[PDB]
């Protein structure tokens, strides 16, 4: 097993899940505000 | 990451305000009331640098300019888009430059040193200022200090310069110059006697001061020391940076005419025939 | 989403709450001289041509 | 307040230091008699002497002696040969280069010829010096920075008074001996060529020059500050690093994230310091032969700024309201 | 003079060629600056995860002058202390650390030592380069005032002692040390004093870092005619952590 | 568990409950004051 | 890909977050800051126009 | 075998694989995003 | 092909890393700005036309 | 309980009542002026 | 020719493939750059007039 | 035998397998590109 | 002739190969430029003015 | 013997031996440069 950080596996995957989770929401925040503005002002 | 022999200087206490509120670092950084206050000012002035660059058109480095207003507003406040941002930013900037000053005296309090380079950091705030706010306040108008630019501040230089006529003839001016040179030259010795005594030709041991004193004896019949040098060294660069503060704030308030015609005095004593 | 509060697991409040507090200040003088600035929306000059 | 070490408390005072030797016998050239100068003890060392004395040494005294003197005598004849008008005009006067139409032949002795053998002069003089500083640092047993940084200036010394002459094909583009008269050059030179400011190497020479005095005014100061613990002595630093160069290399590092070595810092000051005139040479040598107007360049390039408002006085203001009738 | 294409001339050239070159030698510059130091660490002393944007440069060799062998750098750091009397005031990194004991003693904060060798200083001819005032030949006072014989005063207004001889560099001729005599009151036997933390005046000497009682605990020298280098670094740490450590009030803030 | 900071679940727990018991109420006045300012002078 | 978790064990957690903090805020500003130096795009002129 | 940085085969092995998905999923949403431009707005 | 893995055997993954994705950022930026400097593809100007 | 101060839960309850009592005492006066000045002089 | 492979007796890969990475990359940019500057191969100036 | 960096003979005999084949892969995509450059806009 | 081996004894194989690499290159590039610097061998405009 | 780099002869014979092959093939892939430059545009 390879670690530069010290953590562990099930650590490591523990971490992700919830990065991962926030990544989502922060996408879905943003898409929603890029609709809004297109619908706004359209640029294509 | 902290170097191999960091970790006992890393204690606490030392701090001018703020006690153990603000006590930490940040990486490699040391933060105290002082570091937050430069955070602020300097991000703020910094925000407010591009949002004057987006409402002028360009994102060119070299071509952003923010300029000082109009001679007709005096000493009062102006529009923000014609002028006012460059108050402003000019505010923001001496918060930050005093606030990195004060910083820099905690961290030599705190690790047990003399305060000669918050000292010597001084100065050159001093020819800042000077630049920016003793001028214009003795001319009569916030207008007379220079833009924001990389390539637009150069102009002010040189139509300032050519407002006198010929600027060499300034004695400060050059006073200035001499003293430029002077610590130029100093630093290029000092800098390579060093690296001569501890990098000799290889195969060869190493040398110490007594080798150094020698050589310079040898070479000109004299040598200042290494405790003198230092001492030079840094007496030139303040010389330097005062120099240049008085010769820039003499052009304006003190005197108005050309700068060759100075020298009548000279030109003109009654010890001639 | 659940799982948000272990972010405290990671940082130090002390360290946090000072960066927050320096970049929330930040964000509002920014915006405030933002709008101070423009024309529609420079409150003192409106309630000085309004009179 | 606390002892800043600016100035030394007490003096002390021993016998003469006569200096080191080796198999090279430096002791057979060396002057003998020294002094002592207390004025300067306060700042410095206060031994005066002995000095060293070669061939290369005195033959750059003697050229340099005699273009002194032919410069000198010149202005002295241009005068009447009055001594009261010599020195009222003395910072005025110069030994003029020739005049465009010579060329690079040889001119009369009125219109160029003595300025010609000045120079010749003094260049000997120069190759001397340089040749002298080599040859005590290999009789030493030492490195040769200091004559590869001497070397630097010649550089540009050489640019401005021999290599750009010739390119251009005339001895009548040199600097004139005089002092007045070669601050007039420079602003002529600026002139001439559009604007020297947008010359990209000149902007970088002076980003070396003001890095430079930075640098010194930063080292000077941070070597003060350490000299409680003994940071004056350098080289022992370097060979058995103490607490002076740790508390040394942690002030910076915790003020602007990186810092340097007790040894690799006299490398970035020689660096800094060498890299002045380099730039500044190739600047200077590519005006006239390459580019013409450094403005038009610039406008070319796209980075010379533009204006919107209006020029002249009335746009601004009334000569009445100057006036203040 | 022409263009190779649209705009580029000889300047363009020398131009792009010295941003090339500047490059690289910013690069070697940076690495040439860590041969001391490295790698890193974190707070617990383990090898941190994050290293740098530079590699570590490779190693370059001294010769010492007197028989004293090589130095190879980077290398195993030989300056390190053993046992620090410090603690941690948290669990992460970036927080301070509290002394354990007393910090003038046990020589942490700006009371730190660096382990350097015990040998004395040598000059050219190799003998010790600083050397007690009583046996130097020829030299003397010859210029300001001679502080032999006046009072010491604390920081906090005590008299301790008197001056009783000075410790001068012979090869640069310049007085490195102040040798005092304390009262019995206030300790035994002799110390030291670096030149650079006193103030000479027409009557009194003044040391005003540390306080009259700290003056017994200053470190001592083994031999009455030399001081080697890591007595030297023991000797001014503790002058100089008493900027910080001599009175609570140096330490708390001071608004 | 990984916990760079030393502190428990339940610890982490309570200050997330009390951080966002903070931010609802920020964004609440702010939401306010938007809605006023739009209402004096709209942007849309 | 299921084993890009993999990169917490190269990579602290505790600098990349301060990295795509720093990251994203300076990348939005920028943006909006693009924005308003059009003229089709300009929120506030458009108000100013509108009124 | 010959390792200047200390690793050894296997985790060589398992490091490349997931470096490859990770390029491949990137170039695979580089490509559909060149695909709708060109679609757009054609070159050549 | 079936043996580019030994490159990790060379190379440090987390310098290697870093310098990609500030490439990786620089590039694409450096492609779009040179796309908005042209008049065929800038894509605010022409919606402002077609408008 | 986690506490990096050195003080109990009693305690900081306690400074925390004066604490507010002042905050309010302040916006109260603070009030107060505001709408003096508005009605002498209005903005909005 | 079949002892080309001698040439890492010599040279160590870790340095050289750096600076073949760099000088590929510089040629590619500085390539597609001089293209750009004429008029018969500049593809975005093509497809303008191209419409 | 000669060795300034440290390998043996079998590690630079597979160190140059490995880039022969890189190089020939990247001079096959250059070919292709080029060929398809040259059908589109023929210099020469 | 044959002895023309014995160059290596005097010069180290590293540092000659280096200077060559450079020196080769800069004469290639020397060589391209100063042909595209006439007009008869200059293939770009060649082409362009060809079709 | 005289050798001022630390190479034996041997050693040297063999770094000769392979370094003429490199140069005949450099100076190979040449001549048929410029082979096919003289035919498209002769400068003689
Ligand atoms: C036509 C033009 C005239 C002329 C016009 C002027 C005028 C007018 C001026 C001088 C000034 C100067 N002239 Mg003159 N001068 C001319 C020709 C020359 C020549 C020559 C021919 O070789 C020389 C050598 C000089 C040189 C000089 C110096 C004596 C002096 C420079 C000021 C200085 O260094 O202050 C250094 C001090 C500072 C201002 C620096 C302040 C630094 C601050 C405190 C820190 C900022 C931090 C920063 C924001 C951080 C960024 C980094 C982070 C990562 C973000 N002049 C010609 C003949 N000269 C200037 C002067 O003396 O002004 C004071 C000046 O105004
Ligand atoms: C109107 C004036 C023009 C201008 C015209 C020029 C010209 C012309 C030149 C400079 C040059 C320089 N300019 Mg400019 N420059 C202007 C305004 C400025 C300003 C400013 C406004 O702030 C600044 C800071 C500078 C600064 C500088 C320096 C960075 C640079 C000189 C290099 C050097 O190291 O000098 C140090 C000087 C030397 C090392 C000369 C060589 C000395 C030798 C070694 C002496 C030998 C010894 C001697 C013969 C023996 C003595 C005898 C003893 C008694 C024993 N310029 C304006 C725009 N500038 C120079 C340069 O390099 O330009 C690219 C130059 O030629
Ligand atoms: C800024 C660097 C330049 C320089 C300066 C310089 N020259 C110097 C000194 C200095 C700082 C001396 O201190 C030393 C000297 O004694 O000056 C009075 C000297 C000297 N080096 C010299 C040579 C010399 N160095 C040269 C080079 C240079 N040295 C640099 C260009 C050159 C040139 C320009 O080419 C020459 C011609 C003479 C100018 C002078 C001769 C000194 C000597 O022969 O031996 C040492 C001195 C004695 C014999 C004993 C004392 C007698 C002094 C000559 C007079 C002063 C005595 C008085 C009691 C003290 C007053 C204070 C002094 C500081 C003036
Ligand atoms: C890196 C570039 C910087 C630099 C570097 C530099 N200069 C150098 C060196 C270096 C590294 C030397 O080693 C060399 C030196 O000797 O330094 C002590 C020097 C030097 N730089 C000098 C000048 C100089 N450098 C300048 C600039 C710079 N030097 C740059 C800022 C400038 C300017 C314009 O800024 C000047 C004017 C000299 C002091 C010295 C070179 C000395 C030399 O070559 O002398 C030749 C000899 C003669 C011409 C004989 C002159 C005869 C005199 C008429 C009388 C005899 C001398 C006497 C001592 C003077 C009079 C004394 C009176 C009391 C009588
Ligand atoms: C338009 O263009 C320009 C550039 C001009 C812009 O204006 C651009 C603007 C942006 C890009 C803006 C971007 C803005 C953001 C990303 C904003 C984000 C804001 C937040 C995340 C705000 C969060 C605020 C949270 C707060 C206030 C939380 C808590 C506060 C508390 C007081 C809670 C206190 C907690 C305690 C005491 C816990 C103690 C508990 C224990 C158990 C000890
Ligand atoms: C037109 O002319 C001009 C000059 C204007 C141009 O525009 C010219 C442009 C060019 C010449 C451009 C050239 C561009 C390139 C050569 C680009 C090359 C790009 C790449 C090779 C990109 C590769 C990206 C690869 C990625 C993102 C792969 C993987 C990432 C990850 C897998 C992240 C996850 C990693 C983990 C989990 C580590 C696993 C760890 C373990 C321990 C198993
Ligand atoms: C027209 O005129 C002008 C001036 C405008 C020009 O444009 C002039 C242009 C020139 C003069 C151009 C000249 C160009 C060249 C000389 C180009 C040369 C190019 C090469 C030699 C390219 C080589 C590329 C090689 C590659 C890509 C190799 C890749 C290898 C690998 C990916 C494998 C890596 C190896 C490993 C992992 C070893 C295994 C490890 C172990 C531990 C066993
Ligand atoms: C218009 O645009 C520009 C940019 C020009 C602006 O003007 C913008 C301006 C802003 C963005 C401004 C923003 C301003 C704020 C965020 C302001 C916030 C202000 C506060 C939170 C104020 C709080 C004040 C609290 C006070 C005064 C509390 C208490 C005072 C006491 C005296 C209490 C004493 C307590 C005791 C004795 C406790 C002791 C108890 C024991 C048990 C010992
Ligand atoms: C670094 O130091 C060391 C020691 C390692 C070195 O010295 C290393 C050196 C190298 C690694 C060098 C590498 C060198 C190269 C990779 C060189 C590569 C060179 C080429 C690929 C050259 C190609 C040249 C092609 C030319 C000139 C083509 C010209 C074509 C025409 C003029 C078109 C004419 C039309 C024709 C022939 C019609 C064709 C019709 C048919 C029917 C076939
Ligand atoms: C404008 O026009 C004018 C005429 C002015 C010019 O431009 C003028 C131009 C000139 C005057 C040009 C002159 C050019 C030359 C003199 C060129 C000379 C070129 C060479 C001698 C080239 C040699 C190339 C050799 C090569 C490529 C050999 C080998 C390369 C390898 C990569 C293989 C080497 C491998 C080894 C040694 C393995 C090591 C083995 C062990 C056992 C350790
Ligand atoms: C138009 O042209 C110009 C140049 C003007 C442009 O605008 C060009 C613009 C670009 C090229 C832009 C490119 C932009 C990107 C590539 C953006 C990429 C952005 C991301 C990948 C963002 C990702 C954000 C992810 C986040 C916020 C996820 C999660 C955060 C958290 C979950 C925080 C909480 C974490 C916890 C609790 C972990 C702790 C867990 C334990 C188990 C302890
Ligand atoms: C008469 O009274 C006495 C006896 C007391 C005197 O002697 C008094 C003397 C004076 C009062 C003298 C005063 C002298 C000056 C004020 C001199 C000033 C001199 C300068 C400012 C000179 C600057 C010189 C040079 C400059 C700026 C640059 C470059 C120059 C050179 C590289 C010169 C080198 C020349 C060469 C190589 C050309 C040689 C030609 C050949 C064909 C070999
Ligand atoms: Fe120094």
């Amino acid at each position: 097993d390879l670690s530069f950080t010290g953590l562990t596996d099930e650590q490591a995957q523990e971490l992700h899940s919830v990065y991962m989770s926030g990544l989502w929401l922060f996408s879905a925040v943003a898409v929603v505000a890029h609709l809004a503005t297109f619908i706004w002002r359209p640029w294509f | 990451a902290l170097l191999s022999f960091e970790r006992k200087y890393r204690v606490r206490g030392g701090t001018l305000i703020g006690g153990d509120l603000f006590d930490f670092w940040v990486g490699p950084f040391y933060v105290g009331f002082f570091g937050v206050t430069t955070a602020f000012f300097a991000l703020l002035g910094t925000i407010l640098i591009f949002w004057g660059a987006s409402q002028q058109g360009t994102f060119n480095p070299w071509l952003i300019n923010i300029a000082p207003p109009d001679l007709s507003y005096g000493l009062g406040m102006a529009p923000l888009m014609e002028g006012g941002l460059w108050q402003i930013i000019t505010i923001c900037a001496i918060g930050a430059f005093v606030s990195w000053a004060l910083r820099e005296v905690e961290i030599c309090r705190k690790l047990g040193m003399g305060y000669h380079v918050p000292f010597a950091f001084s100065v050159a705030i001093f020819a800042y200022v000077t630049l920016v706010v003793f001028r214009p306040l003795l001319m009569g108008a916030w207008g007379h200090g220079f833009p924001y630019g990389i390539w637009s501040h150069l102009d002010w230089v040189s139509n300032t310069g050519y407002a006198y006529l010929h600027f060499h003839y300034n004695p400060a001016h050059m006073l200035a110059v001499t003293f430029f040179f002077t610590t130029t030259l100093a630093l290029a010795l000092h800098g390579a006697l060093v690296l001569s005594a501890a990098n000799p030709p290889k195969g060869e041991e190493v040398k110490g001061p007594d080798n150094e004193d020698t050589f310079f004896r040898d070479f000109i019949g004299y040598s200042i020391g290494t405790l003198g040098i230092h001492r030079v060294g840094l007496l030139l660069a303040l010389n330097a940076g005062f120099w240049s503060a008085v010769c820039i704030i003499i052009s304006g308030p003190v005197w108005t005419k050309g700068w060759p015609e100075w020298w009548n005095w000279w030109l003109e004593m009654p010890i001639w025939p | 989403m659940s799982k948000f509060y272990k972010i405290w697991l990671i940082f130090d409040p002390r360290r946090v709450f000072v960066a927050q507090g320096v970049f929330l200040f930040l964000l509002a003088a920014m915006i405030h001289l933002v709008l101070l600035s423009t024309e529609h929306f420079n409150w003192f000059e409106l309630a000085a041509a309004n009179a | 307040p606390e002892y800043q070490n600016i100035f030394t408390q007490v003096q002390v005072q021993g016998p003469a230091e006569l200096g080191v030797d080796n198999e090279n016998n430096l002791t057979e050239e060396r002057t003998t008699g020294t002094g002592f100068s207390q004025l300067i003890g306060w700042i410095g060392n206060a031994q005066l002497g002995p000095i060293y004395l070669g061939w290369f040494g005195i033959i750059s005294l003697v050229t340099g002696t005699l273009w002194f003197n032919i410069v000198g005598f010149n202005m002295l004849s241009q005068v009447g040969y009055s001594i009261p008008e010599f020195i009222r005009q003395l910072f005025w006067l110069a030994l003029e280069p020739p005049s465009p139409e010579y060329g690079l032949r040889m001119p009369p002795l009125d219109d160029g010829g003595w300025f010609i053998i000045a120079s010749f002069f003094l260049l000997v003089s120069v190759i001397s010096w340089w040749l002298r500083t080599y040859q005590l640092a290999e009789m030493h047993k030492m490195g040769k920075h200091v004559a590869w940084a001497f070397a630097a200036a010649i550089w540009l010394f050489l640019v401005l008074g021999l290599f750009r002459p010739i390119l251009m094909g005339s001895w009548s583009e040199a600097v004139p001996y005089g002092i007045f008269p070669h601050l007039d050059w420079t602003t002529a030179f600026s002139i001439r060529y559009g604007n020297l400011y947008y010359n990209p190497f000149h902007a970088l020479s002076i980003v070396f020059l003001y890095g430079s005095v930075l640098l010194f005014a930063m080292h000077g100061a941070t070597i003060l500050a350490v000299t409680r613990f003994g940071g004056d002595r350098e080289l022992e630093q370097i060979y058995d690093r103490g607490t002076a160069s740790e508390r040394a290399g942690l002030f910076w590092r915790w003020t602007m994230g990186f810092n340097a070595t007790m040894e690799g810092i006299h490398r970035w000051a020689w660096w800094f310091a060498v890299l002045t005139p380099i730039t500044g040479g190739i600047g200077i040598l590519l005006t006239g032969t390459v580019v013409d107007n450094w403005f038009l360049w610039a406008v070319e390039h796209n980075f010379a700024p533009d204006y919107t408002q209006d020029y002249g006085y009335e746009a601004y203001t009334t000569y009445d309201g100057f006036l203040g009738r | 003079e022409e263009t190779f294409f649209g705009n580029f001339d000889l300047a363009s050239l020398s131009l792009w060629l010295f941003y090339g070159f500047f490059a690289l030698l910013i690069y070697y510059l940076q690495t040439e600056n860590m041969r001391e130091g490295y790698p890193l660490e974190d707070e617990d002393g383990n090898t941190a995860a994050n290293q740098g944007p530079f590699p570590l440069p490779k190693e370059k060799t001294f010769k010492l002058q007197h028989g004293r062998g090589e130095l190879t750098l980077p290398g195993e750091d030989v300056q390190r202390r053993d046992n620090l009397a410090l603690r941690k005031t948290a669990h992460g990194n970036g927080f301070p650390m509290e002394p354990t004991g007393d910090p003038m003693l046990d020589g942490v904060g700006p009371a730190s030592w660096s382990k350097r060798r015990d040998v004395p200083e040598l000059d050219a001819h190799g003998h010790p380069k600083i050397v007690p005032m009583s046996a130097a030949e020829g030299f003397g006072v010859s210029a300001g005032t001679d502080p032999r014989g006046l009072p010491v005063m604390a920081g906090d207004g005590e008299i301790v002692g008197l001056v009783s001889d000075m410790w001068i560099d012979e090869a640069e001729q310049l007085v490195r040390y102040l040798e005092l005599e304390l009262d019995p009151e206030w300790g035994d036997g002799k110390r030291l004093v670096q030149r650079q933390m006193v103030r000479i005046k027409s009557d009194r000497v003044k040391v005003r870092s540390i306080y009259g009682k700290h003056f017994k605990n200053v470190p001592k020298t083994k031999s009455p005619n030399q001081v080697t280098l890591l007595e030297e670094d023991k000797i001014m740490a503790y002058y100089a952590g008493g900027t910080l450590y001599a009175d609570e009030s140096r330490l708390e803030p001071q608004l």
